[PDB]
């Protein structure tokens, strides 16, 4: 068949969020918040193309408003913010429900120095609609051309020619 | 009966037997070549039915 196209490690590199899984949950819901639109359109281009190397840009876009995030996290809020996820850190499940004052805390000191409520239950969950301008992918699959349909059956049904033409039966 | 009758009551016979005989020879033709080709009503053999298909957005992006 073909070569298979990939892009350069230069196309690749962008600045990691390099923070661990339980400070990622411990903003996740400031972050879904704050970081909607451009999270966004990095899914909805990767459920439409279907191809990860057609949404790099995108995904660049999802690396560069994490890292804005967490700046602004850095900048105002960082001793509540890690008074919080030290908590979310030490359960091996990593509970929400053991750590409620420590996101007390974290979910005051960013309402008041940065004015953003947390999401409700039922909110991050939604179906949401994404206005970009890249074209909708007129065949996703690579698709070829399908085969054309057998003939259907058209024509007023007429009596069998002289019967059943079974050797001797007339009828 | 008249030989009138007996002489075109034969050519009837004929007709319709040369008739269904040609239509026989035809039939065999037509069952070797939808059953070489495919392509009619006979020797349709179901295939899976497109219908079946999700075509939801699934857990992940890539199918
Ligand atoms: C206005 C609206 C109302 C109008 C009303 C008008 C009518 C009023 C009267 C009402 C009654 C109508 C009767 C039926 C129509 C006429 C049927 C007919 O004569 O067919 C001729 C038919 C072929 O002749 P034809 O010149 O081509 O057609 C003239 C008509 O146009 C015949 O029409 P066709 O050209 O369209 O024929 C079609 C085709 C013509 O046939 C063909 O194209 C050839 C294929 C025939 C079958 C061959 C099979 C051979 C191997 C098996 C042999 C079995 C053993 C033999 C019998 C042993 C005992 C059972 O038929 C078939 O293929 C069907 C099979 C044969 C059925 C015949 C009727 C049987 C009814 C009574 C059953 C009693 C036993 C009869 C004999 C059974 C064996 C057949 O003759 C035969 O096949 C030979 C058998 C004899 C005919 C049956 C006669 C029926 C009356 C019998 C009374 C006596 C009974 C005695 C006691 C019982 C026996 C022990």
């Amino acid at each position: 068949p073909g070569i298979v196209e990939l892009p350069s490690l230069e196309d690749l590199k962008v600045q990691e969020v390099k923070v661990s899984s339980s400070v990622l949950k411990a903003a996740a819901h400031h972050y879904g918040a704050q970081c909607d639109k451009p999270n966004k359109e990095f899914m909805l281009c990767r459920w439409e193309e279907k191809d990860p190397r057609r949404c790099l840009e995108e995904g660049k876009l999802v690396n560069q408003c994490a890292l804005e995030f967490f700046r602004q996290i850095k900048r105002h809020c960082a001793e509540p913010f890690t008074e919080y996820w030290t908590c979310i850190d030490y359960s091996g499940l990593q509970l929400f429900r053991r750590c409620r004052k420590e996101q007390a805390q974290f979910d005051k000191c960013v309402l008041d120095k940065l004015g953003w409520v947390r999401p409700d239950l039922g909110e991050l969950s939604k179906v949401t609609k994404v206005k970009t301008d890249r074209p909708l992918p007129e065949n996703p699959y690579h698709s070829r051309a399908r085969p054309e349909p057998n003939p259907e059956v058209e024509g007023d049904l007429k009596p069998a020619r002289h019967g059943s033409r079974l050797f001797f039966w007339t009828m | 009966d008249a030989p009138e009758k007996n002489y075109e009551r034969t050519m009837a016979i004929l007709q319709i037997e040369s008739e269904k005989a040609e239509l026989r020879l035809k039939e065999l033709e037509v069952r070797r070549l939808m059953r070489a080709k495919g392509d009619g009503p006979w020797f349709q053999y179901p295939t899976i039915d497109k219908a079946l298909i999700d075509h939801s957005p699934k857990a992940t992006p890539d199918n």
